[PDB]
RNA sequence: AGGGGAUCGAAGAUGAUCAGAUACCGUCGUAGUCUUAACCAUAAACUAUGCCGACUAGGGAUCGGGUGGUGUUUUUUUAAUGACCCACUCGGCACCUUACGAGAAAUCAAAGUCUUUGGGUUCUGGGGGGAGUAUGGUCGCAAGGCUGAAACUUAAAGGAAUUG
């Protein structure tokens, strides 16, 4: 306060801010690869869903939508990228 | 504030905040001049020999006196850690 | 007089000049 | 016989401080008029306006008298003193002393050329007090003090030669208007013109230099 | 109500202030003191005074009384000063918090270690 | 909705000064804002600034000292006719000896003195002291 | 001029509450302005509690008080109950006692 | 300008965590404090007492710096701080003020409480608040014992402590006196654990 | 900015608006209505000459007590009838 | 204009009170009070405070959404849930303390960033009374709504704070 660095602010206080009031705005959602070991391949899923995403071959499930991040379905794995 | 031919006219060139560089005018009887003493080899405070800073009443009024002091002294050489330019 | 009874005072007053004027329409 | 209390009063009579410009430099709060008396003996007074006030009391009225005085030289030092006693001389007495104490300095300048000896102001300047805004405006030489008799006599004692003034609000209530023109010229040394952008070293406090040569007994 | 006015209490205060040695728990000599030592215009006022500078004196001897300080107190308090011999290095090791220790680690060096958790 | 984008930048700067601060993040920047920030900087009233680059309209961090009292914007860019410039600075500058009215001419955003030296005129932007 | 920030009493984000009736004088008053107290008191009283149990069946019985919420009308609230009138400051103080 | 061994030492860090000077205020937490160091959970904040040390240095580094050591003034109406200030005063120059401040002491010559100092050291700007005010009427610099919730208005140089009680204020006030002497004055070399016991300073009983 | 459009083309609004509020000025309204010429005993002119009808004895207002000695005059150019004051001690003796 | 008409209850009639008492208090109780179809368009319809945008300062609660957690409580076999807790973050209804700042003041995070006077825009006021009166227009079944003057009079009317 009174004198500080607006240009190079701490990673953490930037971290806790709203996604629109960061120094340069960016998302804070992500994508994942999801499995349900009946199948061998992996659909790519967005962290926020709206659409209850179905798998490639089997009419199984995967996740349900919510207010924000999707609730992933029961027996599943996930990596992030 | 010179004149026609050189010649320093108009008296009293005032002090100045080391925090804000605003003028520290006369009736600002709320400002302060802090003398920090110069030390030597093993303690010993060398009487009459200071590093000094002047802080406008406004600044101390706003509470910014202890943060702005930190910054001044630290980056002048008499603190290390304590202060952080970023937040 | 109470502001509102003065409003009523003249309301009547207007309705009477309303009456009286009609006499000669 | 003086006998001064306060470190600052002592250092003054002790002739260790020669001028108030010093006092102002370090903003040293005054508390003993004799300071500004020996520091500034060219001071001439002027009782600007006297008016009766009155208060009711659970047994009697009470009309004491307000008196408003302006002291100064005419070389850049003014003072605005306002005191109410139940006698006029009394109120004039205390008023002058309060006006001594209040003595602030004035920055003065050049309308617009570098010539010989400041005659006008450094900038445009406002003072407000109550509802009256007095506004002081730099003016060419020989313009004069363009102002009502009261403000003019205050600006003259102030040492100003040529200035334009403008006022707002209920000017008739003198008490606030002078207190406004006061702030108005009391504001000339808070204004950062570029010529003051120069950085000075930051002088040592007369309190520390003659530290011993002050102090109690 | 025998509540003593200010002037009586005012004067008693001042007398204790500057003539504590001389005076006593005895009005009768406190009286005689006041003659030699103070100017008063009436017998009654002197007695009314001395009796109280007495009382004031009689309860200084057991605790101070606000308002009167003959500075002998302020320095009696100075040589009445001391205590301790046991301090607060026993037993074992300065117990710290989880982060108090991280605080140590992050700036310094050696300290005896003792960690505790805590709960809601 | 957002009207003069120059307005907000100027204003934010002034309040940063008034609160005794040393920086302002301003948003959303513009050619005109830089060219203005540029003229202040040329004459001491601020430090260096920095265009940050959200892929939008931009942000600017301004570093300022305290030499500055006020930097306003003239909300309708009135036309000024080489003679009226006298009357402008006279109205909104503290003394004849310093301070600048900055404006916009066919030959660029320039303070009134460079404006007088190049002998061009145009519209009026804002001012600095 | 204005002499309360709550104005009348307790109404911000609405525009129309709804009226209740004074328990004392039946004057309508906006419920949010109402001025209310719970009249929880025992069914019996002071002395009766002994002479109660004495001439009753069951061991000490149980005892079940009465509970009714009282709405007063300012004028009524002031004329007797919770009110006094407080200084220009003590006024502000919302804390009960 | 950094000395060499005026680093925060082992014995000192030991000294502090027994007094619990790193135990800062709860939920309550004035904006003007980066003197923090990670939130201990269950509502307590830990204090970077390295800085505490480093601030204490400046405190001394300016206390000693005043041509006459007796127009340096210690204040404390906090009973916990009265036993200390008198003891800080004792060792150093310093006139003290324990108990009631009594207003009009800095303005107003006409009082018998009248002081006029070149510096102020205060243990709780909440309780001493009067003094912090009065100083600002008259160009006096102020030193302060500050917690995480203490007002920072008109105090320059904080010393981050724990006015929650116990030994800290005593400890801090002891170290103050300790270092001002290890400056220009009647002290000595390195470690120099100093004769005088820290429990000397400390509110008494019952 | 409060009210007044600051725009660079808003001249027409700005003028009209003034036009409107000039009417709240007592002298501007008087001038344009021609209250002078319409109402008002004198023609608009500075003086006017009439004939004396009766000598009156107007009693003053409070807190004054007096009889104020005036004349009802019928303006020549006008016929309009008007009561006028006859100043200074006597003078009511001059008229008839 | 139909219905409905428990209740309370303009009007009216009463019993008392009063010097009087067309009232206050008590009784009777028409219209009304509710509802459908249609009118009317006004309230201190009030936050007596236009809307959009920016900036300027601290604090604890709470309402909705979200995110984070080897948090608590729910037992079953751990979870899954839900409720709770703790930190943050948007957007709400508000209170607290300060006040750099503003005001004639009371007070005001706007009523601030205004003689250092300009982001955009709408509306209204220009001493008091006359008077929201006269008049014309217009809307309405009406009651009345909107628009809305002058002559003449007058030195104050008014606001906030103080002491009585
Ligand atoms: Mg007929
Ligand atoms: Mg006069
Ligand atoms: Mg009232
Ligand atoms: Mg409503
Ligand atoms: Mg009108
Ligand atoms: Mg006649
Ligand atoms: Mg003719
Ligand atoms: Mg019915
Ligand atoms: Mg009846
Ligand atoms: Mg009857
Ligand atoms: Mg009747
Ligand atoms: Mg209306
Ligand atoms: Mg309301
Ligand atoms: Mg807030
Ligand atoms: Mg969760
Ligand atoms: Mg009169
Ligand atoms: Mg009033
Ligand atoms: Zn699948
Ligand atoms: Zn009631």
């Amino acid at each position: 306060v009174l004198v500080q660095d607006l240009l190079h602010p701490t990673a953490a206080s930037e971290a806790r801010k709203h996604k629109l009031k960061t120094l340069v705005q960016g998302p804070r959602s992500y994508f994942l690869d999801v499995k349900c070991p009946g199948c061998l391949n992996i659909t790519t899923v967005f962290s926020h869903a709206q659409t209850a995403v179905t798998c490639e071959s089997c009419s199984t499930i995967l996740c349900t939508p919510t207010g924000g991040k999707a609730k992933l379905s029961e027996g599943t794995s996930f990596r992030r990228k | 504030m010179e004149n026609d031919k050189g010649q320093l006219v108009e008296l009293y060139v005032p002090r100045k905040c080391s925090a804000t560089n605003r003028i520290i005018k006369a009736d600002d009887h709320a400002s302060v001049q802090i003398n920090v003493a110069k030390v030597d080899e093993e303690g010993r405070a060398i009487p009459g020999e200071y590093v000094t800073y002047a802080l406008s009443g406004y600044v101390r009024s706003r509470g910014e006196s202890d943060d702005s002091l930190n910054r001044l002294a630290q980056n002048d050489g008499l603190l290390k850690n304590v202060w952080s330019y970023s937040r | 007089m109470r502001a509102k009874w003065r409003k009523k005072r003249t309301r009547r007053l207007k309705r009477k000049r309303r009456k009286v004027r009609a006499r000669s329409k | 016989g003086w006998v001064p209390v306060t470190k600052l009063g002592r250092l003054v009579k002790a002739g260790k401080i020669t001028t108030i410009e010093e006092i102002f430099l370090h903003s040293l709060p005054v508390k003993e008029f004799q300071i500004i008396d020996t520091l500034l003996p060219g001071l001439q007074d002027e009782v600007m306006n006297i008016k009766p006030v009155q208060k009711q009391t659970r047994a009697g009225q009470r009309t004491r008298f307000k008196a408003v005085v302006v002291v100064g030289d005419s070389n850049g030092h003014v003072g605005l003193g306002i005191k109410t006693a139940k006698e006029v001389a009394g109120a004039i007495r205390a008023g002058i002393i309060i006006a001594k104490l209040s003595v602030i300095p004035i920055r003065r300048g050049y309308w617009g050329t570098n010539l010989g000896q400041p005659h006008s102001l450094a900038t445009k300047t406002t003072g407000k007090c109550g509802s009256v805004t007095v506004r002081l405006i730099p003016a060419p030489r020989g313009s004069g003090i363009v102002a009502s008799p009261a403000v003019k006599k205050l600006l003259q004692l102030a040492g100003v030669e040529d200035v334009y003034t403008q006022s707002n609000g209920k000017t008739r209530t003198l008490e606030n208007t002078l207190k406004a023109a006061f702030v108005a010229i009391g504001n000339t040394y808070g204004f950062l013109t570029p010529n003051l952008w120069a950085e000075q070293p930051l002088p040592v406090s007369p309190l520390d230099i003659y530290s011993d040569e002050a102090s109690a007994q | 109500g025998r509540v003593r006015t200010k002037t009586v209490k005012r004067a008693s205060k001042a007398l204790i202030e500057r003539y504590y040695p001389k005076l006593t728990l005895d009005f009768q000599t406190n009286k005689r003191l006041c003659d030699e030592i103070a100017t008063i215009q009436s017998k009654r006022l002197r007695n009314k005074i001395a009796g109280y500078t007495t009382h004031l004196m009689k309860r200084i001897q057991k605790g101070p009384v606000r308002g009167i300080s003959f500075k002998l107190q302020e320095e009696e308090r100075e040589r009445k000063d001391q205590y301790v011999p046991e301090v607060s290095r026993s037993n074992g090791v300065l117990n710290v918090d989880n982060q108090t220790s991280d605080l140590v680690k992050s700036l310094g060096l050696k300290l005896p270690l003792s960690v505790i958790n805590v709960s809601a | 909705t957002r009207s003069s984008v120059l307005a907000d930048a100027l204003n934010a700067i002034n309040n940063a000064e008034k609160t005794g601060k040393r920086q302002v993040l301003i948003r959303p920047s513009s050619k005109v804002i830089i060219k203005f920030l540029q003229v202040m900087q040329k004459h001491g009233y601020i430090g260096e600034f920095e265009y940050i680059d959200d892929h939008r309209s931009g942000k600017i961090v301004v570093q300022l000292n305290g030499r500055l009292n006020k930097c306003g914007v003239i909300s309708p860019r009135f036309n000024v006719k080489i003679g009226d410039i006298e009357k402008w600075t006279a109205n909104l500058l503290p003394a004849r000896q310093f301070g600048y009215v900055i404006l916009t001419t066919s030959a660029g955003i320039m303070d009134h003195e460079e404006a007088r030296r190049k002998h061009v005129s145009g519209k009026i932007l804002g001012f600095v002291y | 001029p204005k002499k309360r920030a709550s104005n009348g009493r307790n109404k911000k984000g609405r525009g129309h509450v709804k009226p209740v009736r004074c328990v004392n004088c039946s004057k309508s008053i906006p419920k949010d302005k109402a001025i209310k107290r719970m009249a929880i008191r025992n069914i019996v009283e002071a002395a009766a509690v002994r002479d109660l149990s004495e001439a009753s069946v069951y061991p000490e019985y149980a005892l079940p008080k009465t509970y009714n919420k009282l709405h007063y009308c300012v004028s009524c609230a002031i004329h007797a109950r919770i009110v006094r009138v407080r200084s220009r400051e003590d006024r502000k103080n919302r804390a009960p006692p | 300008s950094l000395p060499a061994t005026f680093d925060l030492t082992p014995e000192d860090a030991q000294l502090l965590l027994a007094a619990n000077t790193h135990l800062g205020a709860r939920n309550v937490q004035v904006h003007q404090e980066p003197y923090v160091f990670n939130a201990r959970p269950d509502g307590v904040h830990v204090i970077n007492v390295g800085k505490t040390w480093e601030k204490l240095v400046l405190a001394a580094r300016i206390i000693a710096a005043i041509p006459n050591p007796e127009d340096v003034v210690a204040i404390s109406s906090r009973t916990f701080g009265q036993r200390a200030v008198l003891k800080f005063a004792a060792h150093t120059g310093a006139t003290p003020i324990a108990g009631r401040f009594t207003p009009g002491s800095f303005t107003n010559y006409i009082t018998r409480s009248f002081k006029e100092p070149r510096l102020v050291i205060v243990t709780d700007p909440r309780s001493d608040a009067q003094a912090i005010k009065e100083a600002s009427y008259v160009n006096i610099p102020v030193i302060a014992l500050t917690d995480l919730d203490s007002p920072s208005e008109f105090v320059d140089v904080a010393i981050p402590c724990n006015n929650r009680g116990k030994h800290s204020i005593g400890l801090i006030w002891y170290l103050l006196a300790r270092e001002v002497l290890r400056l220009r004055g009647a002290l000595v070399d390195r470690t120099q654990p100093w004769s005088i016991m820290p429990d000397l300073y400390f509110y008494r009983d019952p | 900015g409060k009210g007044k459009p600051r725009g660079l083309n808003s001249a027409r609004k700005l003028r009209v608006h003034r036009r409107n509020n000039r009417w709240a000025e007592n002298n501007y309204k008087k001038r344009l209505l021609g209250t002078a010429f319409k109402s008002s005993p004198f023609g608009g002119s500075s003086h006017a000459k009439g004939i004396v009808l009766e000598k009156l004895g107007i009693e003053s207002k409070q807190p004054n007590s007096a009889i104020r000695k005036c004349v009802r005059v019928q303006l020549i150019k006008n016929g309009k009838k008007v009561t006028a004051f006859v100043p200074n001690d006597g003078c009511l003796n001059f008229v008839d």
